[PDB]
C-alpha cells in the first residue's frame, strides 16, 4: 500500500494501524462515560467553543456522546449504537456503551494471541445466544393483583432516577413519574405529560398539576373567570379569510361601493362568530391568531378566547378536554364540547398561566418543575423524561429482571458453563464474552469506591451455588438479595443492552482496512 | 531536443511541452502491471465467506463498512487511467449479474501478473492477449459441460433457497442465514412474470428504519408509506378499505391561466363568498357516493376539508409522494382519478387491514397496508441495531434478489467453492499441450491464472495454498473429476454437492468474458499521455 | 501534418495514419539536399512530376469485377470489410461485425446515406453480444405518473408520431380571461379540461396503440391512455423520430385535427427489454424500414467507443466499394510496385531530377517498413526480398502477418479501394509542396 | 519500483539522438570556415575582450560546451594540433558526418557493432588506397613544394596574399634552423623561431631577422645601444649586494669591526662584476636582475647589460651564439673563474625602435644563424591572427620536410576515395556493405562544403569532379585524372599538380584515423545516467 501509491489525495491503513487505531478510538468512548454508571457516579459538564456556548450539565451517556463530535471513523460506530438505545427504550445508554467497549478491549487481546478474527466473532455469537437464554429464563412476570403491580412501577421508577440528579428527592419525583403515566390509561405518546420549567424554590417543591395549563393570557375585554365552563377548541380563521378565490379584485366606479363592500366584509365576520357562539360555549381556543374585530365580538358575548396557545396545543387540548379540533363550524349539533370547573389564572413563578381545573376525561397532565438554577432545571427535566419513557413501556411489557449486577452475573454464568463444553479454539472467545459481562458490576462498584475485588468474588461465588437473586448492595458495600431490596430493571432495556453491544461490536472486528477519501473544504 | 534547436532557437511543437509527461517504451506496460497489482491486492482479502470487510470513509465524513466490490471501489480516489478501467470492470459485473464484484478483479489481476514474465520472455504484447482469448474459449466450453438443476419456480424451491444461502453466506447478515434467504425467494417468485420469464425489480421495494434487530426483517404483502392523517382523531384501524386515489388538491378548482376575477357590487361580493362555501361539500360527498372509506391524495388539504373528513367518517392521508401514490395504486389494483367529479366505484382500490406501526419513542408511526388480494408488488422491511448493519443489509438483500432473477432467466448452475475454477484450469492444461504450436507459454499461463481464486480463498481461510491445491487437484484427476472445492472447517468432505455451494452458470460465463476483454484493451497500449500541472 | 488527416478522413475515411507518415518521409528524403542550394522551384517541379505519375499507375493496375448484382459482389464487400476492420480492437469478431456491416449498407436505398445507419452504445456484454436491429430504439426517456402501467406486449401496433402537447396548461402566454360571474368561473375551468380531453380523443379512435411525441405528455394523458389501452412515451428527440418515421413507414403530424390511419406507422413487435440492466425501447418488424440501428455491447465506455469507430470505418469502406469496385492489394504491396515505376522513370532523365524524383520513390518504402518494424519481422531482409521479387514476378508482393516472410496479397485477398492510395498520394505530396515553399516566418508578439 | 538513483535515467533512442545533435551543433560552426573562401569568426567574452580568428582549434577551445559528446570533438581538434599542425577544421567535419550517417544505419535495426566494424575496415582500406595513389616526394619539386605548401595553408588566413612575400619568410625561416642528429634526423625546431607583434606598419613591411630578437631593453640610459663584434656573456645569477643566509648570523662584540664586516656586503659583489668584464665581454645577459650599485660598472666600462629576460630566451641566444650558461663559480676548487673562454659572439648587437617600443637584436650570431620574424599589423586584432597564421605555415612546411610525400588538395583525395571505396564494398559486401558505403559517402562533405562556402554550384560541380575520378578507375588507360580538384574561383575542375596545390600526406592519413576512432567511441553511448550536482554540500 505505501509503495506505488495510485491515489489522488486519499490514504489507507491496512493490518497494522487500521485495527490498532480503531480499537483505541472506540474503546475510549467507554472510558469517557464509564464514570456515569451506577448510583454513585459523577456528572459531566460539556462546553462549546463559543458563540453562545450553551453550557450543558448532564449524566446520561447519550446526551454526553451526541455532543462530543467524534471524528474517528471507527469510534462513530459506537456513538450511533448509543443513539439507538436512547431512541428505543431511553435507559441503559451508559451500560450498553461500556459493555461494547469492554468486548472490543478483549478482542484486541485475543488478536494478540493470534486468534483469527472470524473465530473471535464466531465465539461471541455462541456466547451471545447463551446470554439471551439466561435473560429469558430469569424474567419476572407481573399480571393481575394491582397492589403488587403498582409496586413494580415504583421499583422501576426508583431505579432509573437513582442514577440522575434527582437523588435525595426520590420521595417526590418517584410519584411524579409513576402516577403521571398511570393517569393516561392509553397510548404512550410521551407528549401527554408536559413539563414547565420555572426558577424559584427547590427540586422538592415540584408538584403535579391535576389539570392543564395554557399560555397566552385571557384576552383584553373578556371574562377572567367562569365557573362550570363549556370548552370549545378550534383550528379556523379569525380574520383575513380571503375565501378561496385566487386572483380576484374589487373594481368599481366609485369609492361608495368600496365602503359598502367593507361593511359586507365585517357582516360576514359577525355571522361567523355568531355561528360559533350558537354552540353555547364559555371558553374558546383557536390555533390561529385573534384580530381586533372578533376579540370585541367574543368579549361582548361574555366568552373568552385564547389565541395560538401552541401549534399542537389544540391537539393536546382535544385529548384532555374530550372534544374535537373543529376547524369548520357549519353544524353546531354535531360538535362535541368539553367541560371543566375553573378556568381561572394562577401565579406560578411570577408568571400568570391559565389553569383548566377539574377537566372531564382529562387523559393528560402537567408537571411543574422548580429549581434554583437553569442547569438544575434542564437535568431534572431530562430525569423526568427518562423515567417516563421506561414506565410508558413497562406498563405494556411487565417482564422485569433483577438489577444490581444480578442479571449480568446470570448471563456470565450461562456463557461460562457452556464455554467449558466447547473446544479451546472457540472457548477462549466465549470466555472473553463472559469476562466483559462481569465488567459491568465491577465498574459499578469501582465508581462508588467499593472494594470490587471482594464484591465480584462474592457475587460470582453466590451465583455459582444457586442464589439467582444475589446482587450488589450499593448502600453498605456488600452482597444482598435483589428481590427483598426491590432492585429491578425492565426486561426490554436489558435485552437491548445485550443484543446491541454484541451486534455493534462485530462491526469493528470485521474490518482490517480503512480507506479514507480526500477531504473537501480544508485549506 | 525540446526548447533548443541546432541553431540556438527554441524548439516548440505542442503547447506547454515542458510541463507534460510522456512514457512509451516497455515501461508503460510495466507501469500498467504495477497498478494492476495494487488493485488486485486491495480486494484480495475480501474474497469468499472467510474474507474481511473494508471501512470506507466518504468525503463528507459518512462511514460505511462494505462487503460488495462495487461500493468498495466506487468510493476510492483513484488517479490512474488503467486502474479506473479495472474499477469499471467490477461495475459492469455488478450491472450484468450482481455477484462477482470481487472475482472479476482478482481474475483480471492474475492474467495481468502472468503477462509480466511473458513480456520478459520477449513475447509480443499482442500474442499474449491473443493467447488469453484462445484459452478463454476452452475454459468457457468446459464450464458449460457440467450443469444441472430441477428448479420449476412453483413450489419445489429447496434448490432456490440453497442458492440464496450461498449468495448471502458471505454477507454481514449471516445471523439470518435462513430467514433472509426465504424472504428473497418469496419476494421474487410472487412478482415475476413466469409466462415471459421477466423479473421487474421495481415491484420489490426496499425500506427500513433504525431500531430492532436483524431477526425482525419481514416481507410485507403490501406497501409502507409515511403516515400523515389529515385529522388527528382518525381511527388507527381500517377493517375493509375501499380506496379512492386522487391527484386533485382538496380546494375549490382554480384555472391554470391568468384569471383576475372582477367583483363590483355587494351582491357579487357576498354571492361569491357563499358559492365557495358550498363547493367543499361536493369534493367530499362525491367520494362517499362511491363507497370509499380511505382517500389517497398526492396534494394537501385545505382546513375546511379536514373537518368534513371527520363529519363523513372518511380517513385520508395528505402529501403522498410520486412513487408512493403509484405504488398504492398498483398494490391495490385501482386507478388515479384526475378530478373529483370523475370519481366512480369502478376505479377504487381494494385492500384489507390498514394500520400504523409505532417504533420506540419516535413520532414516525408509519402507515402500512398489510392485507391485499393478488398484489404484484411487495415491500421488504429491514431493521437493525444501528445504521451500519441496516444499509449493508439492504445491499446484501439486493444480491439475493439478483441471483434468484439470474436463475429465472437461466436455470443452469455450476458448483462453487473453487470447484468450477479448478476444473476449468485442468481442462485448459489438458489442451495446452494439444497442441503447443506457438502459444504454449500463454495457454499454460492462462490455466495457472484461473487458479488465483481457490488459492486466494485458501489464504483467506488460513490454509497453505500450494499444499491445498496439490491435494484437491490430484483427487480430481485420479477419479472422474468430481466437483471438489475447499473450505476452512472442511465440513467433513469437500464435495460441493453435499455442502450445497451453488452458483449461477451465466455468472461465471460473464466473469470470464468481461475479464478477458478488459485485459486486452489495457495491454495493447504503448503510450501514456497523462498531463502535468493543472495550471 | 494534422490538417491533411482531416481531409483524408472526409475523402477516404481511414487514410489517416498513413498520410501523415508519408508526408513526413517526403521531407526526410530531400532533407540532406535542401541544405545545399537546390532552388525551391525545382523541388516543387519534381514533387509534382512524381505525384502525377504515381496516381496514374494505380489506375492502370487496380482490378474490377464483372459479377455485379450477384453473391460475388456481396463477397467482395466482405473482403473489403476484412481490411477495414484490421488494425482495430477486434480479434476474432471480424466476420461477426463484417457480415452485419455489409448487409446493413446493402439494405439501404441508392443514396447509401450514412444517416440511415445509427449506432448506440449500451454498457454490458461482450463484442459478440451486439445485435443489428431492423428498426429503431430509444433509451426510455423521462417517465410520468402511470408509466408503471401500459403493458409492453404488442403484436401489431400502429405508431402515431406527433408534435402535440398533452398537458392541462393550454396557455398561449398572452391570454387574460376576464370573468364577471361564478357561472363563467366554472365554465372556464371546465374548458381547460375539455381542451386537453378533446385532443386526447382525437388521438384515440385511430388504432395508434403506440403514441410518441417530442413534447411532454402529462400525468392526465398517461392515466387516460392507460385506461383506454394505449401506450405513450413523450420527450423523444427529433433525431430518433426522423429515423422512426423512415423505419415505420409513416409520417410525423403536428396538429391532431387531421389524424387518420393513413399517417400512422406499423410494426410487429413493440417491447422494452433489459439489455445492460437499463430499460431500452425497441421497434422491429417493419418490412419497409429504410434504416437500421446497431446496438453495441461491451465491458467499458472506451471499449465500446473504439468499437463504434471501427463500425464507422467499415461502413464507409463498403459504401464506397459498392459504387467503385476498383481495388488494389493492401499492406505495402502497391508501394513497392509504385517505387519500381518511378525508379525506372527517373533513371532515364539527366540532370538534377535524378536526386529528386528518386528521392520521392524512396519515400514510398515507409509503409512496408513500418508494417514490419512494429512487430519485428526482420524488416531489412524482408525489404531485400521484396525488391528482388517485384523485379521478376508479380506486382502484389507484401508482408505476411502470420509468418515472417513475403506473401502475395492479391491471392490472400487483402484488398482496399484504389482511391485510398490515390487520395493519400495527393494530400501527402500537396503538403510537401506547401512546406518547402516557405522561406520566412513572422510571429506577432501580441497574445491576449 | 523504479531505479532508486537520485538522478535521471535516459536510454535508447533518447541519448542516441542527443549524441548526434551535440556533434552536429559543433560541426555547424566549423563547416563555415572551410577552404580559402571561408570567413573569419568574432568571439566576445563576458567582460568585453574581442578575439578574431579563423583557426578552428582556437575557436572551439574558446567556446564553452556542456554535453560530453561535444567535448570529444573539442579534444579531437586538439589532437590535430599535436599530430598534424593544420587540419583543425576538417577533422570535426568528417567525424560529425560519420556519426550522422551511422545513426541512420542503427535506426534500421543494424547492431551498432556491425557499423563500427565496417567503419574500422573501410578506414584501414582508405589509408591503403591513399598510400598507393600519392603524387611525388619533395626531391623532384625542390623549393616549389615548400612555397606551394606554405601558400596553400595561408590561403585560408588573413595573410593569404597572392604573392610570395610571406611564403619566402616561412620557408627560409624553417630551412635556416636545420639541426642534424644521430640516425638521420634532420630536425627543424620551428618552435625556436621567435615571432613578434607590433601595431605599426602594413603587413608588407614584416622583418626577417638573421639572428635572435630579444624582447627586452638595455634600461639605464648611459650604456651603449649599439656594439659591433660583441662578446656575449650568458649567465644566470644576480648582480646585487650579497645577503647573508638565514642560517648565518653576524654577532659582533668589537665595535671596531663594524665597518669592515658591513662594507664586505658591497665589496664581495663588486669583485665579481669586474671579472665578468675583465674577460672582454661586451653584452651581459642575465635572467635575474642588476641593482643600482652594479649598473654603474657596466656604464663606466662601456658594456651593455640586459636584465630580467626569460630563461627560455637566454638558452636560445647561448646556443645560437655559442655561449655556455654559467650560474655559479667552479673550475677545480677555484674561487672565482667565470669561464673566460665560454663567451659567445655576434656581428652586431643593437637596440632598435619598433613603432614606439624598444627591441634588442642579436644579428647573425656566428654559430647557428637562428631566425626571428617581426610581424606588422594595422592593430592588435590583425597582429594576433597573423602570429597564429605564421605559426601554422611554419608547421606545415616542417611536416613537408619531415615526411617527403604530398597529396593533391581541392578535394581530389576524397573524390578518389568516394569511387574506390564504393567498389571495395562490393568485394567483401556480406553484411557490412551498408557501413562501408556510408563511410565512403561521408567523405563527400568536404567537396560539398567547399562548393557551398564559395557560392558555387553544388550537386553539379562535385558530380563532375567524381566523373573524372571515376574514369581513372573504370577505364584503366592511365588517364591520370586522380589529381583533379575544384577551382573555387571559377567553378571548374583543375589539375592540382600543375596548379601547385599540395598538402602533406599525413594531413589526411592521420585525420581519417582520428576522426573515425572518435566517432566510434561516441557511437557507444546509448545509455546515460546523470546525477544531481553537489553545490552547497
Amino acid at each position: 500500500a505505501p509503495v506505488n501509491i495510485f491515489k489522488a489525495g486519499a490514504d489507507e491503513e491496512r493490518a497494522e494501524t487500521a485495527r490498532l487505531t480503531s480499537f483505541i478510538g472506540a474503546i475510549a468512548i467507554g472510558d469517557l462515560v464509564k464514570s456515569t454508571l451506577g448510583p454513585k457516579g459523577m456528572d459531566k459538564i460539556l462546553l462549546s467553543s463559543g458563540r453562545d456556548a450553551s453550557l450543558m450539565v448532564t449524566n446520561d451517556g447519550a446526551t454526553i456522546l451526541k455532543n462530543i463530535g467524534v471524528d474517528n471513523p471507527a469510534a462513530k460506530v459506537l456513538v450511533d449504537m448509543s443513539r439507538v438505545q436512547d431512541d428505543e427504550v431511553g435507559d441503559g445508554t451508559t451500560s450498553v456503551t461500556v459493555l461494547a467497549a469492554e468486548l472490543l478491549r478483549e478482542a484486541e487481546s485475543l488478536i494478540a494471541k493470534k486468534i483469527h478474527p472470524q473465530t473471535i466473532i464466531a465465539g461471541w455469537r455462541e456466547a451471545t445466544k447463551a446470554a439471551r437464554e439466561a435473560l429469558l429464563s430469569s424474567a419476572v412476570d407481573h399480571g393481575s393483583d394491582e397492589v403488587k403491580f403498582r409496586q413494580d412501577l415504583m421499583n422501576i421508577a426508583g431505579t432509573t432516577l437513582s442514577s440522575k440528579l434527582l437523588t435525595h428527592h426520590k420521595d417526590h419525583f418517584t410519584k411524579l413519574a409513576v402516577e403521571a403515566v398511570l393517569r393516561l390509561k392509553g397510548s404512550g405518546n410521551l407528549e401527554a405529560i408536559h413539563i414547565i420549567k420555572k426558577l424559584g424554590g427547590s427540586l422538592a417543591d415540584s408538584y403535579l398539576d391535576e389539570g392543564f395549563l395554557l399560555d397566552k393570557k385571557i384576552g383584553v375585554n373578556q371574562p377572567k373567570r367562569i365557573e362550570n365552563a363549556k370548552i370549545l377548541i378550534a383550528n379556523t380563521g379569525m380574520d383575513t379569510d380571503k375565501i378561496k378565490i385566487f386572483g380576484s379584485r374589487v373594481r368599481v366606479d366609485s369609492t361608495a361601493k368600496v365602503a359598502e363592500i367593507e361593511h359586507a366584509e365585517k357582516e360576514k365576520m359577525k355571522e361567523k362568530v355568531e355561528r360559533i357562539l350558537k354552540h353555547g360555549i364559555n371558553c374558546f381556543i383557536n390555533r390561529q391568531l385573534i384580530y381586533n374585530y372578533p376579540e370585541q365580538l367574543f368579549g361582548a358575548a361574555g366568552v373568552m378566547a385564547i389565541e395560538h396557545a401552541d401549534f399542537a396545543g389544540v391537539e393536546r387540548l382535544a385529548l384532555v378536554t374530550g372534544g374535537e379540533i373543529a376547524s369548520t363550524f357549519d353544524h353546531p349539533e354535531l360538535v362535541k364540547l368539553g367541560s371543566c370547573k375553573l378556568i381561572e389564572e394562577v401565579m406560578i413563578g411570577e408568571d400568570k398561566l391559565i389553569h383548566f381545573s377539574g377537566v372531564a376525561l382529562g387523559e393528560a397532565c402537567t408537571i411543574v418543575l422548580r429549581g434554583a438554577t437553569q442547569q438544575i432545571l434542564d437535568e431534572a427535566e431530562r430525569s423526568l423524561h427518562d423515567a417516563l419513557c421506561v414506565l410508558a413501556q413497562t406498563v405494556k411489557d411487565s417482564r422485569t429482571v433483577y438489577g444490581g449486577g444480578c442479571s449480568e452475573m446470570l448471563m456470565a454464568h450461562a456463557v461460562t458453563q457452556l464455554a467449558n463444553r466447547t473446544p479451546g479454539k472457540e472457548a477462549v472467545a466465549m470466555e472473553s464474552y463472559a469476562k466483559a459481562l462481569r465488567m459491568l458490576p465491577t465498574i459499578i462498584a469501582d465508581n462508588a469506591g467499593y472494594d470490587s475485588a471482594d464484591l465480584v468474588a462474592q457475587l460470582r461465588a453466590a451465583h455459582s451455588e444457586g442464589n439467582t437473586t444475589a446482587g450488589l448492595d450499593m448502600r453498605e458495600g456488600t452482597i444482598g438479595d435483589m428481590a427483598i431490596l426491590g432492585i429491578t430493571e425492565s426486561f426490554q432495556v436489558k435485552r437491548q443492552v445485550l443484543l446491541s453491544a454484541a451486534e455493534a461490536a462485530e462491526v469493528i472486528l470485521r474490518v482490517d482496512n480503512i480507506i479514507k477519501a480526500a477531504p473537501r473544504k480544508r485549506v | 531536443t525540446l526548447a533548443f534547436d541546432e541553431y540556438g532557437r527554441p524548439f516548440l511543437i505542442i503547447k506547454d511541452q515542458d510541463r507534460k509527461s510522456r512514457l512509451m517504451g516497455l515501461e508503460a506496460l510495466k507501469s500498467h502491471i504495477m497498478a494492476a497489482k495494487a488493485v488486485a491486492n486491495t480486494m484480495r482479502t475480501s474474497l469468499g465467506p472467510n474474507g474481511l470487510d473494508k471501512m470506507m470513509v466518504d468525503k463528507d465524513g459518512d462511514v460505511t463498512v462494505t462487503n460488495d466490490g462495487a461500493t468498495i471501489l466506487s468510493m476510492m480516489d483513484v488517479d490512474h487511467q488503467i486502474a479506473k478501467l479495472m474499477v469499471e470492470l467490477s461495475k459492469s459485473q455488478d450491472d450484468e449479474i450482481g455477484d462477482g464484484t470481487t472475482g472479476v478483479v482478482v481474475l483480471a489481476g492474475a492474467l495481468l501478473e502472468e503477462a509480466e514474465q511473458l513480456l520478459d520472455r520477449g513475447i509480443h504484447p499482442i500474442r499474449i492477449a491473443d493467447g488469453y482469448e484462445q484459452a478463454a474459449r476452452v475454459a468457457i466450453e468446459h464450464l458449460d459441460k457440467i450443469s444441472d438443476s430441477v428448479l420449476v419456480d412453483i413450489k419445489d424451491t429447496e434448490p432456490l433457497i440453497q442458492t440464496a444461502k450461498t449468495t448471502l453466506g458471505s454477507k454481514v447478515v449471516n445471523s439470518c442465514h435462513r430467514q433472509m434467504a426465504e424472504i428473497a425467494v418469496n419476494a421474487v417468485l410472487t412478482v415475476a412474470d413466469m409466462e415471459r420469464r421477466d423479473v421487474d425489480f421495481e415491484l420489490i421495494k426496499v425500506e427500513g428504519k433504525v431500531g430492532g434487530r436483524l431477526e425482525d426483517t419481514k416481507l410485507i404483502k403490501g406497501v409502507i408509506v409515511d403516515k400523515d392523517f389529515s385529522h388527528p382523531q382518525m381511527p388507527k384501524k381500517v377493517e375493509d378499505a375501499k380506496i379512492a386515489i386522487l391527484t386533485c388538491p382538496f380546494e375549490p378548482p382554480k384555472p391554470k391561466t391568468k384569471h383576475k376575477l372582477d367583483v363590483t357590487s355587494v351582491e357579487d361580493y357576498k354571492a361569491l363568498q357563499k358559492y365557495e362555501k358550498e363547493k367543499f361539500e361536493e369534493m367530499i360527498q362525491q367520494i362517499k357516493e362511491t363507497g370509499a372509506n380511505l382517500a389517497i391524495c398526492q396534494w394537501g388539504f385545505d382546513d375546511e376539508a379536514n373537518h368534513l373528513l371527520l363529519q363523513n367518517n372518511l380517513p385520508a392521508v395528505r402529501w403522498v409522494g410520486g412513487p408512493e401514490i403509484e405504488l398504492i395504486a398498483i398494490a391495490t389494483g385501482g386507478r388515479i382519478v384526475p378530478r373529483f367529479s370523475e370519481l366512480t366505484a369502478e376505479k377504487l382500490g381494494f385492500a384489507g387491514l390498514v394500520q400504523e406501526i409505532s417504533f420506540g419513542t419516535t413520532k414516525d408511526k408509519m402507515l402500512v397496508i398489510e392485507q391485499c388480494k393478488n398484489s404484484r408488488a411487495v415491500t421488504i422491511f429491514i431493521r437493525g441495531g444501528n445504521k451500519m448493519i441496516i444499509e449493508e443489509a439492504k445491499r446484501s438483500l439486493h444480491d439475493a434478489l439478483c441471483v434468484i432473477r439470474n436463475l429465472i432467466r437461466d436455470n443452469r448452475v455450476v458448483y462453487g467453492g473453487g470447484a468450477a475454477e479448478i476444473s476449468c484450469a485442468l481442462a485448459v492444461s489438458q489442451e495446452a499441450d494439444k497442441c503447443p504450436t506457438l502459444e504454449q507459454y500463454a495457454m499454460r499461463a492462462f490455466a495457472d491464472a484461473l487458479e488465483v481464486i481457490p488459492m486466494a480463498l485458501s489464504e483467506n481461510s488460513g490454509m497453505n495454498p500450494i499444499q491445498t491445491m496439490t491435494e484437491v487437484r490430484a483427487r480430481q484427476v485420479k477419479e472422474m473429476n468430481p466437483a471438489l472445492g475447499i473450505d476452512c472447517l472442511h465440513k467433513g468432505t469437500n464435495d460441493m454437492k453435499q455442502q450445497h455451494v451453488i452458483e449461477t452458470l451465466i455468472g461465471k460465463k460473464q466473469q470470464i468474458s468481461l475479464a478477458t476483454q478488459m485485459v486486452r484493451m489495457i495491454l495493447k497500449i504503448d503510450d501514456i499521455r497523462k498531463p502535468g500541472e493543472s495550471e | 501534418l494534422v490538417d491533411i488527416a482531416k481531409s483524408q478522413d472526409a475523402e477516404v475515411g481511414d487514410g489517416t495514419t498513413s498520410v501523415t507518415l508519408l508526408a513526413a518521409e517526403f521531407l526526410k528524403q530531400v532533407k540532406p539536399y535542401v541544405e545545399e542550394g537546390l532552388h525551391p522551384q525545382i523541388i516543387i517541379r519534381a514533387f509534382r512530376t512524381a505525384t502525377q505519375l504515381a496516381v496514374n499507375k494505380i489506375k492502370e493496375i487496380a482490378v474490377t469485377v464483372k459479377k455485379a448484382d450477384k453473391v460475388e459482389q456481396r463477397k467482395l464487400l466482405e473482403k473489403c470489410a476484412m481490411t477495414a476492420l484490421s488494425s482495430k480492437l477486434i480479434s476474432q469478431q471480424k466476420a461477426f461485425f463484417a457480415k452485419m456491416v455489409v448487409d446493413a449498407v446493402m439494405m439501404l436505398d441508392d443514396l447509401l446515406q450514412l444517416k440511415m445507419i445509427g449506432i448506440k452504445k449500451v454498457q454490458g456484454g461482450a463484442l459478440e453480444d451486439s445485435q443489428l436491429v431492423a428498426g429503431v430504439a430509444f433509451k426510455k426517456t423521462f417517465s410520468y405518473a402511470g408509466f408503471e402501467m401500459q403493458p409492453k406486449k404488442y403484436h401489431n401496433p400502429k405508431i402515431a408520431l406527433l408534435n402535440v402537447e398533452l398537458e392541462l396548461k393550454a396557455e398561449k402566454d398572452n391570454a387574460e380571461i376576464r370573468v364577471h360571474t361564478v357561472e363563467d368561473y366554472q365554465a372556464i375551468v371546465d374548458a381547460e379540461w375539455n381542451i386537453l380531453y378533446d385532443k386526447l380523443e382525437k388521438i384515440h379512435h385511430s388504432g395508434a396503440k403506440v403514441v410518441s411525441s417530442k413534447l411532454p405528455i402529462g400525468d392526465v394523458a398517461t392515466q387516460y391512455f392507460a385506461d383506454r389501452d394505449m401506450f405513450c412515451a413523450g420527450r423523444v428527440p427529433e433525431e430518433d423520430l426522423k429515423r422512426t418515421m423512415m423505419a415505420c413507414g409513416g409520417s410525423i403530424q403536428t396538429s391532431v385535427n387531421a389524424l387518420s390511419a393513413d399517417v400512422l406507422g406499423r410494426c410487429q413487435v413493440f417491447e422494452e427489454t433489459q439489455i445492460g440492466g437499463e430499460r431500452y425501447n425497441f421497434f422491429t418488424g417493419c418490412p419497409k424500414a429504410k434504416t437500421c440501428t446497431f446496438i453495441l455491447r461491451g465491458g467499458a465506455e472506451q471499449f465500446m467507443e473504439e468499437t463504434e469507430r471501427s463500425l464507422h470505418d467499415a461502413i464507409m469502406i463498403v459504401r464506397r466499394a459498392i459504387k467503385n469496385d476498383s481495388v488494389v492489394a493492401g499492406g505495402g504491396a502497391i508501394e513497392m510496385e509504385l517505387s519500381k515505376y518511378l525508379r525506372d522513370y527517373s533513371r532515364t532523365i539527366p540532370g538534377k531530377q535524378q536526386l529528386l524524383i528518386g528521392a520521392y520513390a524512396k519515400a514510398l518504402e515507409i509503409i512496408p517498413r513500418q508494417l514490419c518494424d512494429n512487430a519485428g519481422f526482420d524488416a531489412t531482409n524482408i525489404l531485400n526480398k521484396l525488391r528482388a521479387r517485384h523485379a521478376q514476378g508479380g506486382t502484389w508482393y507484401g508482408v505476411d502477418i502470420n509468418n515472417e516472410d513475403i506473401a502475395d496479397n492479391f491471392e490472400a485477398f487483402v484488398w482496399e479501394p484504389a482511391m485510398v492510395r490515390i487520395n493519400a498520394l495527393t494530400a501527402a505530396s500537396e503538403a510537401a509542396c506547401l512546406i518547402v515553399s516557405v522561406d520566412e516566418t513572422i510571429k506577432n508578439p501580441r497574445s491576449t | 519500483g523504479p531505479l532508486s538513483v537520485f538522478g535521471d535515467r535516459s536510454t535508447g533512442e533518447t541519448i542516441r539522438s542527443q549524441n548526434v545533435m551535440a556533434a552536429a551543433s559543433i560541426a555547424n560552426i566549423v563547416k563555415s570556415s572551410l577552404g580559402p573562401v571561408g570567413l573569419d569568426k568574432m568571439l566576445v567574452d563576458d567582460i568585453g575582450d574581442v578575439t578574431i580568428t579563423n583557426d578552428g582549434a582556437t575557436i572551439l577551445k574558446l567556446l564553452e560546451v556542456e554535453h560530453p559528446a561535444a567535448k570529444v570533438l573539442c579534444e579531437l581538434a586538439d589532437l590535430q594540433d599535436k599530430e598534424v599542425g593544420d587540419g583543425t577544421t576538417s577533422v570535426v567535419i568528417i567525424a560529425a558526418e560519420l556519426l550522422k550517417n551511422a545513426d541512420e544505419l542503427v535506426k534500421q535495426k543494424i547492431h551498432p557493432t556491425s557499423v563500427i566494424s565496417g567503419y574500422r575496415l573501410a578506414c584501414k582500406e582508405a589509408v591503403r588506397y591513399i598510400n598507393e595513389n600519392l603524387i611525388v616526394n619533395t626531391d623532384e619539386l625542390g623549393r616549389d613544394c615548400l612555397i606551394n605548401a606554405a601558400k596553400t595553408s595561408m590561403s585560408s588566413k588573413i595573410i593569404g596574399i597572392n604573392g610570395d612575400f610571406f611564403a619566402n619568410m616561412v620557408v627560409d625561416a624553417v630551412l635556416a634552423i636545420k639541426y642534424t642528429d644521430i640516425r638521420g634526423q634532420p630536425r627543424y625546431p620551428v618552435n625556436s623561431v621567435n615571432i613578434l607583434k607590433a601595431h605599426g606598419r602594413s603587413q608588407m613591411e614584416s622583418m626577417l631577422i638573421s639572428g635572435y630578437a630579444l624582447n627586452c631593453v638595455v634600461g639605464s640610459q648611459g650604456m651603449p645601444k649599439r656594439i659591433v663584434n660583441a662578446k656575449i656573456a650568458c649567465l644566470d645569477f644576480s648582480l646585487q649586494k650579497t645577503k647573508m643566509k638565514l642560517g648565518v648570523q653576524v654577532v659582533i662584540t668589537d665595535p671596531e669591526k663594524l665597518d669592515q664586516i658591513r662594507q664586505r656586503e658591497s665589496d664581495i659583489t663588486k669583485e665579481r662584476i669586474q671579472k665578468i668584464l675583465a674577460t672582454g665581454a661586451n653584452v651581459i645577459l642575465t635572467t635575474g636582475g642588476i641593482d643600482d650599485m652594479c649598473l654603474k660598472y657596466f656604464v663606466e666600462a662601456g658594456a651593455m647589460a640586459v636584465r630580467r629576460v626569460l630563461k627560455r630566451d637566454l638558452k636560445r641566444i647561448a646556443k645560437a651564439s655559442g655561449a655556455t650558461i654559467l650560474s655559479t663559480l667552479a673550475n677545480l676548487e677555484g674561487e672565482e673563474t667565470f669561464e673566460a673562454a665560454m663567451l659567445g659572439q655576434a656581428e652586431e648587437v643593437v637596440q632598435e625602435r619598433i613603432c614606439d617600443d624598444e627591441l634588442i637584436l642579436i644579428k647573425n650570431t656566428k654559430a647557428r644563424t637562428s631566425a626571428s620574424i617581426i610581424l606588422r599589423g594595422a592593430n592588435d586584432f590583425m597582429c594576433d591572427e597573423m602570429e597564429r597564421s605564421l605559426h601554422d605555415a611554419l608547421c606545415v612546411v616542417k611536416r613537408v620536410l619531415e615526411s617527403k610525400s604530398v597529396v593533391p588538395g581541392g578535394g581530389a583525395v576524397e573524390a578518389a576515395l568516394s569511387i574506390y571505396l564504393e567498389n571495395y564494398a562490393t568485394s567483401m559486401g556480406s553484411r557490412e556493405q551498408l557501413a562501408i558505403a556510408e563511410f565512403a559517402r561521408s567523405l563527400l562533405v568536404i567537396p560539398n562544403t567547399l562548393a557551398v562556402n564559395a557560392a558555387q554550384d553544388s550537386t553539379d560541380l562535385v558530380a563532375k569532379l567524381r566523373a573524372f575520378h571515376n574514369e581513372a578507375q573504370v577505364n584503366p588507360e592511365r588517364k591520370n585524372l586522380k589529381w583533379i580538384g575544384l577551382d573555387l574561383s571559377n567553378g571548374k575542375p583543375r589539375d592540382n599538380k600543375q596548379a601547385g596545390v599540395f598538402e602533406p600526406t599525413i594531413v589526411k592519413v592521420k585525420s581519417l584515423k582520428f576522426a573515425t576512432e572518435a566517432a566510434i567511441t561516441i557511437l557507444r553511448i546509448d545509455d546515460l545516467i546523470k546525477l544531481h550536482p553537489e553545490s552547497k554540500d
